């Protein structure tokens, strides 16, 4: 991209049919981290105490 | 035909290439994806997720044991629990961990980095901890007077069992090695100390156990991140796998 | 125009870190964001600006490099079949076992769904194994399960009319292809707490996902070789989809269709002879 | 010239490469296409056509006879009829039929399956019959009353000659292998079990035949397809054709 | 530019396989889905739903892999003629029937029509045929019926003035061309109920229909070969029209010119001892 | 395609003068299987009885 | 660089390719293009023009009489003139002909062929003619009875001196084979007959030549065509011109 | 990468390609281009210019000399001057001058050429020549009386002291072949005849010269243009240049 | 495939190559740019930076001394200070400074330089100083009367300590050649001479140091250029540098 | 140019940064032969006499 900073900018030309010909997707994925970190029924707000 | 004219690189083979290359099957049509639980897209999701450490490190202790620091009654006044170097490379306590292993695939890191610490011992058994991080340039803090002028929280043994200490990023450079590479003097990425005290002591009624135990557990904050991949040291063969 | 807009994909990496914002000193009873509780299972809330006083750092760094797709998506060797001079037939069971760089990386997760790039690099040499010059065709032959196997070098199986080849020189460029993800599951299993069969409890049919054997490559030249050509077979992982996440080996691997490990000395980090010296 | 760079996989052949090339007589001008009755375009329009199941399979029957299951006049009650394992491979009856010839071709396939019967004994011939499909887990049904626990339909002799038996798509996954190949374990795949039994009894005039037939016939539902194409096995040759 | 739109197609594999529809239980004499007569020729019209008691399935699975294109999109070998080095010349007559793979999937239909993509793959080897090395062009022309074939290596009908010839190199890569339907009917037959020529009923003219045959390809090195090359002939049938599909051959194939077989034990499947066991 | 589900869609691209030289076509066709399964004048529906 | 992956048929030359190729000089300006008669864009211009048949290749017949079929007073009715087999291919008559000729040049043909006769006996002189074409099947017609059951022209001998008989296009295929190839029954594309009779006599004054002849002529109709080009097979050389 | 067949010509080198090709210096900033007097775009521009003809190449004529060709006082009537072959070719006297040294780089001709001739006699000195230029298919003329039927001038030796014979192009072609290839038989392309006559006589007062000269002059007209380079056949080397 | 036809220079690597080449670690993501001062974009930034010439280059002087040019009382009038023949190449003393250091790594250059010179002498001492510029041709000018004859500027010793003597791009063509390669004779390229004289005297009080200096300094006109990297003459190795 | 008679009509492309790396130029420039065939002060129409 000639280059913002860190930005990968990329424009994926498949030269074949089938989608598996493509190279790698490059696109950054939402991250949901907190289905591992906070798996927890009720949030526990950072400023309260967890327990009670 | 167009003219052209191949250039150098011709003809090699790149294990990072980010090419298209057709497909050896290209009619045919893969089964959905269905729904499953815990996608994970980025592994720094994974390296948010507190771990134990392997702490209790010492010649002598094997298995689930060596996740349990000792912690006991004191006979004497601000003595030293535990001490531990800032280190997400090289083969100490840390690097056994969720972070650790991940740092063992990368070169390089920055970021804040959270330890949270669990008490086990019985309801009845009080104390009060000092934890301590120690930015680099000197050695391991001698004596919790030395200790206490570094960032540092304390732990008030009670019904909340954890506490955490942010080790936070304290940086000359935007990023640091994460390996010791002596050839190439990688000390000079040197991240600093954590060391743990007692702030006043372990106490028990009579007769109750006069050792208890630290859980201690790490993870990495939301401002980290790893570059450049590279191959884990520990993860060896001598012969292909039968 | 677009019809070719439609082979294009437009993708971006431009996810950033977490920034810092500017903290002040905090004396109160209100807010205790030190307090924990592991035992909840949750990981501590408690950030650095609620620790101590921070300044405000804008976020610069990417996270790109620890995508699932970036740290999957490079190329490892996963199978080195020899052919030998007196056959001049070899196969490779497709399955990514062999080589422990790949399966360690693969551990980290428990459901992969990809397609491959394959690479293979041909390399002939002589019988005390020093490089030597063959110009000679090879082919690989895709052969899925129930298809009859080729056992020899001039077998009509080689026909493939119905089976996939690649032909290429040994000492041309390598050949390379791409593959969709194949399994009749919906993902690949990296583990498998189960049975092969009904109607059986054989340890060694216990972690075996037959789901994930779609089958083997064979290899012959296409002329008796005149000296013995080892294949080097390199797979690229990509458009990686990845679910639950695992305690990673740590144990070295032993055999290729379990995860026996030693286990005799119960320690994984070096020691030390005191807790409170380095 | 135009700057370039060949790549890996240059000047290899793949067969299953979809490429343009050059046409060594690019001046031809073709005979039209006709109307000709019957054109095919997808190969599960053959699928879907019944076909007659090599079911009389035992071991000294040759010829048109393997086509036909001996249904007779029973002495007993609650008799068995016949027994087939659900296998689109393998070399058991299903494998030489329209459907079974096709799966030769083919290594994975998903959907549902009919079985389609046709009595051949008199017109004064009565009986009933249970057909049963029994999911996998176990073995073949021992009895009527273990295999009626499956689905199952019951058969009445009489003016409409024929039956229908679906073998529904019951599957822990939305593909099954093809072949039964051991080294690979793929009885994974097991597809379960088709049997059939005396629901109440084949009852004849006087001096009637006393044993008769049924016809079997097989062929895909609408919602069947197969992946991965794949060399047949039984079609060989140990020399060039002259 | 729309002149270059002509140069392109877009086309399209998205038809789906059939769905399901939930269905309830049914107690009645209205509705015998079940019943059915095979001897109207008819296949069964009873589905899942009316048989039992179905949920409902979306649609998923594609069926492009069974389309007639992609059943016979791939290349198989066809011709594997041996330039010896006395002469230097060979030839392969030009028909899918030396070889079973190609030509039994041929079997399954009646007519068809298809271009041809060709790929020559030239591989040189000594008298014991073990691989050697030898870098020479070779020539093969199309000869078609009432062409003069060439005698030798260095006769002038290898002029090749109206004979398309392609030139290619032994050690560069292979020779690929492709040529359309070029059969005087109107499709090809895999099939002939008749004979060759009028007033004539010889059996070696019976199921030959001579539109088949579009002549030959000739082989030779432009210089005097100094070891022997084997040409790999591979077809890749493509565009292709299909009608009449038929009973597929199930005997083994004898002879390259007629249907012969053995027929010594009718059966095709494996037997078993009992009806009722497996 | 860079992907839907089981949809490939392709662009083929001939770089020759004759049709005959261009790619394999990815189209699906349209399948008339009661052609083939019910060949017959009068059609039975799935819920009647077939003779009479 | 462009990425690029040469293929299948990379460096190969091939006869009848179109490609466009660097000129060796490129600042070249040809003489322009002058009027001239007789353009010619297409060699089917030609085979619609008349030429005449090598008719008269009996045995020990040389020159220019071969071109002279003789036509004789009869003293015996309904008798055969001349019989010639219906082939663009081979070695009799027609293939020294400019249809023949072209037809030399190619595989295969289509369309309707007209046959020209013109009588060359006195003014005075009489007599009509039966000129038949039968359709293959069978062999040639063996007497007048069996000849005029086919396609047919009766010719008077007159003023208009030429008479045409259309060969028309009859044919169970779009295209024959030019050639008689026997290992590849090319025989099967048989395509008729012709043959001339005596319709009544020719009739002479007293002490006229009692012999005259027909010059046959051939072309191709309008709706005529050749496919794929071949050698012709008696333009050869032994060594290279010198 | 995108699929390529690299063709025939592959990586050969051809003198007259017109392809661009990588810079070894790209960031060079040359020197401006200033105003220079005399740019030439276009050698015709030379060959319009005059030179002076070799013309005196008689046997025994060295130097400066073989540029003027004598005129004398003649004692008899209708005598021949002059005589040369009108070729661009070869190695008579035209082929040294601008237009012939250029016409050596080349391979064909066209266009018509103009010869301006200087009378260099005393102020004194009066006469009148006849200039003749004949089409080819003969030989050279023998006598003025077969001279004058061709294209010819008449010049009287006056104040202006030069006269032009254009010699036009009068040809079956376009073009003309410059060389006279023996083998290829490039005679065909003889262009004719050039001769110079006494019209009267050169004459003279008393005790004047009785000789003087004419210098002989040639260029191309504007409707003049070469093709084909070729070598020029009187630049050559035994070895390298030290 | 697209036909195409690598020409020449295919494979070769030219160490000038302006191409895009694959990125070896295509997904990773550098530290951000900070400010940093005095960022430089061009070379020629540096090159109009002053720097101390090593004018005194006599045989014997060594280190630091050789920066200052002597300056005494004279006994005589009209002395000759410094002597320095006008060349970015070679190895005189221009050499070694930031515009020589500069020239050594290119082949032409262009523009005016200029020369400031300091005086160091007590503030007490008085003087006058002639610089003169004298464009090529000759030799060095001999005396004070020849080289006023250029360019020159007069220099007075006094409170602005220093004085600039501008040589201006004089010069037949728009470059010259750095260096002075004599097989080459690029001593074509001569730029001139620079010399100093007393235009008066340097006086002192009585008993002062009779002895003082300049200090010479040199740097590019904003007018001035270079062309044609090259390698630096005195970087050299004899071994690789372990 | 597919052919108008005696014009070459090019599209030259330089696929490289430097002007120089361009192929030949196929331009037709300007001829003013006369500088070189009439270099005179005082022009000399074709019918006027030269000199006086
Ligand atoms: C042969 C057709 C040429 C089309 C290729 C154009 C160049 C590829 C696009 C690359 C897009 C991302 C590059 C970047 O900005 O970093
Ligand atoms: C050669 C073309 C078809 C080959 C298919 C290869 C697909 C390989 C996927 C392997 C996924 C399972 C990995 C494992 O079991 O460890
Ligand atoms: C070499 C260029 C022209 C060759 C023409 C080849 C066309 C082959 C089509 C074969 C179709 C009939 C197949 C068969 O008879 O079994
Ligand atoms: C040299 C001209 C470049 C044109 C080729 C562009 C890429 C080919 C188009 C491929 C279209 C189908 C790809 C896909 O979406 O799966
Ligand atoms: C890779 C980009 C393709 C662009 C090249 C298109 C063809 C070159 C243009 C040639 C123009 C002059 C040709 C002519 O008309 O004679």
């Amino acid at each position: 991209g000639a280059q913002g900073g860190s930005t990968i900018n990329y424009n994926n030309i498949n030269y074949y049919s089938h989608a598996a010909s493509a190279a790698q997707n490059k696109q950054d994925f939402t991250q949901d981290p907190s289905k591992f970190t906070q798996p927890i029924a009720d949030v526990i707000k950072e400023t309260a105490v967890p327990l009670k | 035909g167009l003219p052209t004219k191949p250039g150098p690189g011709s003809y090699q083979f790149m294990t990072t290439d980010e090419d298209c290359s057709p497909c050896i099957l290209p009619d045919f049509q893969p089964t959905p994806e269905i729904f499953i639980p815990g996608k994970v897209n980025n592994l720094l999701e994974i390296a948010q997720v507190e771990s134990i450490l392997e702490a209790n490190n010492r010649e002598g202790v094997e298995g689930v044991e060596r996740y349990v620091i000792p912690v006991s009654v004191q006979d004497a006044l601000d003595a030293q629990i535990y001490a531990l170097r800032l280190e997400l490379g090289g083969s100490g306590p840390l690097s056994s961990s969720l972070l650790g292993t991940l740092a063992k695939h990368y070169t390089q890191w920055s970021g804040s980095v959270e330890i949270t610490c669990m008490f086990t011992g019985t309801f009845m058994t009080t104390g009060k901890v000092l934890l301590a991080y120690t930015p680099p340039g000197g050695d391991m803090p001698r004596n919790r007077e030395e200790a206490m002028l570094g960032t540092h929280v304390i732990w008030d043994f009670g019904l909340q069992s954890s506490i955490t200490l942010v080790i936070p990023w304290i940086s000359a450079s935007h990023f640091r090695g994460v390996s010791n590479d002596d050839v190439l003097n990688y000390q000079y990425y040197a991240a600093g100390h954590v060391t743990i005290w007692y702030q006043t002591n372990m106490v028990i009624p009579p007769g109750f156990p006069n050792t208890a135990g630290i859980i201690m557990m790490i993870a990495a904050q939301p401002n980290f991140s790893f570059r450049i991949q590279k191959d884990r040291e520990d993860m060896t063969q001598t012969a292909i796998l039968q | 125009g677009k019809m070719l807009k439609d082979a294009i994909d437009k993708q971006v990496a431009g996810a950033l870190v977490a920034g810092t914002t500017t903290s002040t000193h905090s004396v109160a009873t209100d807010s205790t964001p030190a307090l924990q509780a592991a035992e909840t299972g949750a990981t501590s809330t408690a950030r650095d600006e609620s620790m101590i006083e921070t300044r405000t750092i804008v976020p610069t760094h990417g996270i790109h490099e620890t995508s699932v797709e970036s740290f999957f998506g490079r190329s490892s060797l996963v199978g080195m079949p020899l052919l030998a001079t007196g056959t001049s037939i070899t196969h490779w069971r497709i399955d990514f076992r062999e080589f422990v760089q790949l399966r360690a990386k693969m551990s980290w997760f428990t459901y992969m769904r990809f397609d491959v790039e394959f690479t293979i690099i041909a390399t002939s040499s002589t019988g005390q194994n020093v490089t030597t010059e063959q110009h000679t065709t090879y082919q690989v032959m895709y052969v899925p399960p129930g298809a009859p196997v080729p056992s020899n070098q001039d077998s009509f199986q080689w026909q493939s009319g119905c089976n996939p080849s690649v032909f290429a020189d040994t000492d041309g460029p390598p050949a390379q292809f791409s593959v969709p993800f194949m399994s009749s599951a919906n993902a690949y299993s990296t583990v498998y707490d189960g049975y092969a069969r009904f109607m059986d409890t054989d340890p060694d049919r216990y972690g075996i996902l037959p789901s994930n054997f779609l089958g083997f490559m064979y290899f012959r030249t296409l002329e008796d070789a005149a000296h013995q050509v080892r294949f080097r077979i390199y797979a690229k992982i990509k458009h990686t989809s990845c679910w639950i996440p695992r305690a990673p080996r740590q144990a070295p691997y032993k055999k290729r269709y379990n995860l026996v490990f030693s286990g005799d000395s119960d320690r994984i980090c070096s020691n030390r002879a005191s807790l409170t010296s380095y």
